[PDB]
């Protein structure tokens, strides 16, 4: 994969590669690296609370086939 | 009255504390740098 650098800007450009290869082994090395040191960038973000929206009801058709054909 | 100077030669080298901090600065870092990519590479050993 690409690796890239964090520009005054905050902008990501590409500044080099991560291109590892390996024969029979029992794990990535680069992935166990990247996470005992650096951080996960989660780009799903939680809010403090949930918040329902609605709670529906759906009744499933006796017959399939219509479904099935289309 | 008489002042020995058993000194070494010390006070000739210019700027001392300079010079001796950039020693214990060059050793620091040359041991922690190696004794941190052979942590590294330990870690990248027993996983793979």
């Amino acid at each position: 994969g690409p690796i890239k650098v964090e520009l005054p800007t905050k902008e990501t450009v590409e500044i080099g590669i991560v291109d590892y290869e390996a024969g029979a082994s029992h794990g990535n090395p680069v992935v166990d690296f990247l996470k005992r040191n650096g951080s996960t960038l989660e780009q799903k973000v939680n809010l403090e609370n949930p918040i329902p929206i609605a709670v529906l009801d759906s009744y499933t058709p006796s017959t399939n086939e219509p479904y099935a054909r289309v | 009255p008489v002042m020995a100077d058993l000194n070494g030669g010390l006070q000739f080298v210019p700027e001392l504390k300079e010079f001796t901090a950039k020693l214990r600065k060059e050793l620091v870092e040359t041991s922690e740098v190696r004794k941190a990519v052979s942590i590294e590479t330990a870690l990248e050993h027993k996983v793979v």
